[PDB]
């Protein structure tokens, strides 16, 4: 009864976001937080880290186990590296960003700091990716025979997690913009395995 | 015409090609073109550079249009504009503008212009 | 010569006062020559051709003791050269592998690196108290490698054998592969050396390729047999940590820090006279030799301030600076090839002496381990570790890049040339660990080597500029003109510099046209009374703006971003 | 013995000793803890011990795949790879890149609320054509956990995207499957991370040139609720070179008083020169 | 079920409209000096979350503090709560969040015939001796603009007063942007931001916003 029935969804900013970097060195004009990116091809991603921790900080505000199984424990024998698979997301529409015209696939947002009295600024340039950008999502949930009481109770926390994720920001310097982001075309599909997937494809859209 | 790798080379050239005052030598080597003249013109190249980013090529071509109207009345009165659109030519660079590219390559063809005019004063 | 009457004179030449008689001849008698003649040589020390001959000397003792004949010694040796063609003296050597990766909470990195530098003097100290030598059978040390001028008898390789085999389950016993020694050795005949040219490079090509089987073929059976079936040395670690700051160190039997089989290693001040086996004196070597049984290490030295400090200083006395803590790595560029290849230029029939490679590694030890404490003299910063092989050295950042370039300076006015070395510059806030930035650094560094290697890497993956154009064109160039405008006047300031780097950064054939309306637009709105002084800044930034070759572009685009470093306020 | 592997990863993570180091490939160790892994998530770990007990089964080390087959370098002979067809011309004395295979390049991740995680994860990001292929026995169990493998990952840090991979299962080249024997006697090299038993430790140890790798680390459980490291033994790597073909073995490297076994594929698979 | 999650929607509607600076980058030679910030895909004006924040926060820091404060992390815990507050520990990660505002009537000022949704507006400085003009071209929004404006407040299950204690903050903090300016050159026009249509709703269910929408008059 061994079934894998990978989520497939599309990221597409509605605010552009900007999912940090690691801290190299900065020039005088140039950009004060660049966006993690790939290294062979220099285009803005979303690390699946960034989503697993994202969802799973939003489900704890809701579910308090039911997450633990999820999100795995190093404790807790039984859910240790628990159900789900995160992906790294790679832009899906670079083609429709080309179309449109749009030079680069990050904008960089320039920003200050006024100090309250003395009141004087203090600029900052930090990189966004750009508010159509669409990201390839994937999330590969697992049946086994521990599943199979428990599998529709683990949906309606994944689909409840990424309705959060949608009225949250995603990945960085938000509370001020910056994560807006919409889930397109959610649905469920056996990779390995029999499982019925019709089933909660109504629960889904 | 003007490609992508000429068009700041021909500007120096064609500044340093416009004929100057071989009357009085208080601060000699000045041109007959004067600021204003050129500075008019480069006043709506440049808001035009500044809209082709925003709008699109096909809802501009009204100005775009009107941009030779202005450079032949400008060269037509006071001949020392005649002098600029000879020596730098304007009414074969604008002929050719068929791309929002090649738009925004005029428009910094002209800004090339008036910045070695400047240079060389 | 009354030096050598007065320290000489009251002696009382036994075996315990074997050792200190060398630290006075490397301390006086090094600088002047040997037999001076105008014959080819030329070049060697006395301290150099003494110690040489007292290690042939020492060997041939022992080969003729051991192969049991000396009745004569005279009966071979004055009256036939046929005793030059036969193998005695082997070159042992051996490689302290694992030495670098061992040493990857700073200070702690320097203990550590300077307790591999231990290792490698007690490896060689202890290897010649098994045998019946002292030091001056030595040669090159540091770093890992040494090299030795041994008997050739039967007894040699067997104590070789088993003195390799117990520093090895020694290692293993505290170190678990992360650290090996592996000797290996090659016998030559005494006319090999007298002259040729290759088979010189064949007897290290022997030693060499013994080294590298054993590092290979790393152990023996059933130390692996049995080996596969808070803390006890980093407490040692630590408390070496803090005894770093001494200068005598001392061989116990059971102190703490083991450096061998029965052996443990203190640093101790002259409260002392506890039980000593050895006195590791630090870089002195004169005014610390007053104790009997003191060997010299030159390592170490000048950690001025804590490093978490470093970019809490700089902070200059008119209080303008940005608060950035640097680092160098500098290394030599192409020295394994030097050590045993850089004699094999001038003449087919090379130079390339036993001592002329003893007196190059002496050189090279006696730079970069000592008198790198005199470049760091005043310039608040820590050399972590130096050897030649990387030297690296974190610091406030002023005086990191004016140490790189006085070592650079000082390095070829000591060399002529002919040897050089490349450097990467990092740049990093406070509070950071120093993992990330050494190997940031190591990268930068890299790119340098790269590039000519010859080369420093300021700051960043590019910026990688050759060290000589960096020196004579950067900072004694064009920084000095941009300080010598900007300081003198008072219309422009840091936005003119910012709007500039901009334009540097960019560098379209456009913005060639977009920088000379500027700086002609700036012309103008000057006070007539600066406008000449801005006029002449204005040729100067456009003509090394406008110069096709992109030397002087990004030479003073790195011009004026150390120039806006060096007067940004809090 | 049977058909390749090829597995496109795509930022994989490969830790070797520490979680800010990732070091390109991954022993049999790992892809064979991984097979058994989703032999017990499934229902069949008991017939994949059966098979893998049994002489027949082999699996070898990962070694790239950018259009042919890599190999590891044989030590000591005249580098870390060499191509298929490279390493006669290789060995008999030439001179090669170590091809870009991927960057290895590390990432600053965080812990947000806890204010003392900020860490680094060190991922082997593949270059667009490389690929890593196991050399195994094709049996119908195997490709079952190999294609399951493929959705559950391969590596460290999975779960958080690190190692999935897609699978191509190709014949081998006839110039490389003449070489792939286990009782040979002339001048072989091992291309696993494998032990010999006791009795071919000597052999091994004197006229062989090989390397030692730690492989040591914690045990993947779930029926213990905390985490005990392995018995931290040492092997010999790929690319060493032998007298002759050894026979190697499972090791058991279990915690002290441990319920379930914790195994450690080292019986080799070798390449003829 | 206590946690929600509440939708503050109202309509940013300009007078004298507003340059939110982008880029302090090289104007090219007569082009716009200083431009606005722009969305990339479709290149009209936005006003991104972190200038109504920070603008917001500094208006609000004026009424509830008690004493002035040298730095954000030094607010009282009535804004530190609402605006985040990096060195208290309860006040991390709360409480708002403002998303940028894009345009809501694009088309209503197609209708209205006008060019662009950018005005350039055309400035000069006199100097006070020698009394020397030297030109401006600064890039604003176009007046009667619109822009929509949603602001996400999280409500956990620790409040239990603070959530009507804190409308009355935001109510309060969205008059005095009405009052004072927002990005703009403020003292020289280009502020003047209303606010239209204010209502709240729960995005993420279980709270009751009968109350604050008719709070909200």
């Amino acid at each position: 009864t061994f079934a894998k029935i990978k989520f497939s969804a599309q990221i597409r900013l509605e605010t552009g976001l900007h999912i940090g970097g690691s801290d190299a060195f900065a020039a005088i004009g140039a950009i004060n937080s660049p966006v993690i990116k790939d290294p062979i091809t220099n285009l803005p991603i979303i690390p699946g880290s960034s989503l697993k921790g994202k969802m799973r900080t939003l489900l704890a505000k809701v579910y308090n186990d039911i997450l633990s199984r999820l999100f795995g424990n190093s404790k807790d024998k039984r859910f240790k590296m628990g159900r789900l698979i995160f992906r790294d997301a790679f832009l899906s529409n670079a083609d429709e960003l080309d179309s449109l015209g749009v030079r680069s696939y990050t904008e960089v947002k320039f920003e200050n700091t006024i100090d309250r009295i003395t009141a004087e600024a203090n600029p900052r340039q930090i990189e966004r990716a750009i508010r159509n950008s669409t990201f390839d999502f994937e999330l590969i949930y697992e049946i086994t025979d521990e599943n199979e009481n428990q599998v529709e109770e683990d949906f309606k926390v994944i689909r409840d997690g990424l309705k959060l994720l949608e009225l949250d920001y995603l990945g960085g310097s938000g509370s001020r913009g910056y994560g807006k982001v919409a889930f397109e075309n959610l649905k469920a599909t056996t990779v390995f395995g029999n499982y019925d997937v019709k089933t909660l494809n109504e629960l889904l859209t | 015409i003007l490609t992508d790798e000429n068009y700041v080379d021909i500007a120096e050239k064609a500044i340093l090609k416009l004929e100057r005052n071989t009357r009085n030598r208080k601060n000699p080597d000045a041109f007959f073109l004067t600021t204003s003249k050129l500075r008019n013109l480069l006043s709506l190249t440049s808001t035009l550079f500044d809209e082709s980013k925003v709008k699109e090529y096909d809802a501009l071509l009204d100005r775009i249009a009107y941009l030779r109207v202005q450079f032949v009345y400008q060269a037509g009165r006071e001949i020392a504009v005649k002098d600029l659109i000879e020596k730098a030519q304007i009414l074969e660079a604008l002929k050719e503008i068929k791309d929002r590219e090649t738009l925004q390559r005029f428009c910094r063809y002209m800004e090339a212009l008036v910045a070695y005019f400047k240079f060389y004063g | 010569a009354t030096r050598i009457k007065n320290e000489l004179a009251e002696f009382e030449f036994n075996q315990v006062q074997i050792d200190s008689l060398l630290n006075l001849f490397e301390a006086t008698l090094s600088f002047v020559p040997s037999s001076t003649n105008t014959k080819e040589i030329a070049d060697i020390s006395l301290a150099d051709h003494s110690r040489l001959t007292a290690a042939f000397a020492l060997a041939i003792y022992d080969y003729l003791e051991d192969k049991g004949r000396h009745n004569y010694k005279e009966d071979l040796f004055t009256k036939v050269s046929a005793f030059y063609e036969e193998e005695a003296f082997l070159l042992a050597s051996f490689d302290l592998s694992g030495i670098q990766d061992f040493i990857y909470a700073a200070k702690q990195l320097k203990a550590r690196s300077l307790y591999l530098d231990f290792m490698s003097e007690y490896i060689a100290d202890s290897l010649l108290d098994k045998l019946g030598l002292n030091r001056a059978n030595m040669l090159y040390v540091g770093g890992g490698h040494a090299y030795f001028v041994l008997a050739n008898t039967e007894k040699t390789v067997e104590t070789l054998v088993q003195f390799e085999k117990d520093f090895n389950q020694f290692l293993l016993a505290n170190f678990q592969t992360r650290l090996y020694v592996a000797f290996g050795w090659g016998s030559f005949a005494a006319k090999d050396i007298m002259s040729s040219p290759e088979s010189y490079r064949q007897v290290y090509q022997k030693a060499s390729r013994m080294i590298s089987k054993k590092k290979i073929s790393r152990y023996d059976y059933q130390t692996l047999m049995l080996l596969n079936r808070v803390c006890d040395i980093c407490r040692g670690l630590y408390q070496f940590s803090k005894e770093i700051a001494h200068d005598h160190f001392i061989i116990t039997e059971n102190e703490g820090l083991p450096i061998g089989p029965n052996a443990c290693l203190k640093g101790v001040a002259f409260e002392k006279l506890s039980q000593e086996a050895f006195s590791r004196v630090y870089v002195k070597n004169d005014y610390k030799a007053g104790t009997v049984k003191a060997t010299h290490v030159f390592v170490g030295d000048y950690q001025c301030d804590e490093i978490y400090n470093y970019a809490a200083l700089s902070k200059n006395e008119n209080g303008l600076g940005i608060k950035r803590l640097a680092v160098v790595r500098l290394d030599v560029d192409d020295l394994g090839a030097a050590f045993m290849a850089g004699f094999s230029q001038q003449g087919n029939g090379q130079y390339s002496t036993l001592s002329r490679s003893a007196t190059f590694s002496r050189s090279m030890s006696l730079f970069f381990k000592v008198y790198i404490n005199q470049f760091a003299s005043d310039k608040k910063l820590s050399i972590i570790y130096a050897g030649g092989d990387d030297v690296f050295a974190i610091g406030s950042w002023q005086d990191i890049i004016a140490f790189t370039v006085e070592l650079r300076e000082n390095f070829i006015k000591w060399t002529n040339g002919k040897l050089t070395l490349s450097a990467g510059i990092g740049l990093f806030a406070d509070k950071t660990p120093i993992s990330l930035m050494a190997h940031q650094t190591g990268e930068l560094e890299e790119a340098a080597k790269g590039n000519e290697k010859d080369s420093i890497s300021l700051f960043s993956s590019d910026y990688t500029f050759k060290f000589d154009r960096f020196i004579t064109n950067v900072y004694d160039d064009k920084l000095e003109q941009i300080r010598y405008f900007f300081n003198h006047q008072d219309e422009r300031g840091k936005n003119f510099i910012y709007k500039l780097i901009e334009l540097l950064r960019n560098h379209d054939r456009m913005n060639m046209a977009r920088l000379a309306y500027y700086l002609t637009r700036l012309e103008e709105l000057t006070r007539e009374t600066d406008r000449d002084k801005f006029k002449t800044f204005k040729n100067l930034f456009y003509s090394w703006y406008t110069n096709k070759n992109d030397k002087d572009r990004k030479e003073a685009e790195l011009a004026l971003l150390l120039y806006i470093y060096e007067i940004r306020k809090d | 013995t049977y058909k390749l592997y090829i597995m496109t990863f795509q930022n994989a993570h490969f830790g070797s000793g520490t979680l800010d180091s990732s070091k390109l490939t991954f022993s049999a160790d790992r892809i064979f803890s991984a097979l058994v892994l989703e032999a017990l998530k499934m229902g069949k770990l008991d017939a994949f011990l059966a098979e893998a007990n049994q002489d027949k089964f082999t699996l070898t080390d990962a070694f790239p795949f950018q259009f042919g087959p890599f190999l590891p370098k044989p030590i000591g002979y005249p580098l870390q790879f060499l191509a298929l067809e490279n390493v006669d011309d290789y060995l008999n004395g030439e001179l090669f890149e170590n091809e870009e295979h991927a960057v290895i390049d590390t990432v600053t991740k965080n812990q947000p609320h806890k204010d003392d995680n900020l860490y680094q994860v060190a991922t082997t990001r593949f270059s667009n054509d490389t690929s890593l292929y196991v050399i195994a026995n094709e049996s119908d169990l195997l490709n079952e956990l190999m294609s399951s493998l493929q959705y559950s990952g391969l590596g460290g840090k999975r779960s958080s995207g690190f190692g999935r991979f897609e699978l191509d299962i190709q014949n081998i080249p006839l110039e490389l499957s003449d070489r792939l024997t286990k009782n040979h006697s002339d001048k072989v090299m091992s291309l696993t991370t494998a032990l010999p038993v006791d009795a071919d430790l000597e052999e091994a140890m004197e006229d062989g040139h090989y390397l030692l790798t730690k492989s040591s680390g914690f045990a993947f459980s779930h029926a213990t609720n905390e985490n005990y490291r392995k018995q931290d033994l040492y092997k010999f790597a790929s690319g060493s070179t032998f007298s002759k073909t050894f026979e190697g073995q499972i090791v058991d490297v279990r915690p002290l008083d441990f319920p379930h076994a914790v195994l450690n594929y080292a019986k080799p698979l070798f390449f003829k020169l």
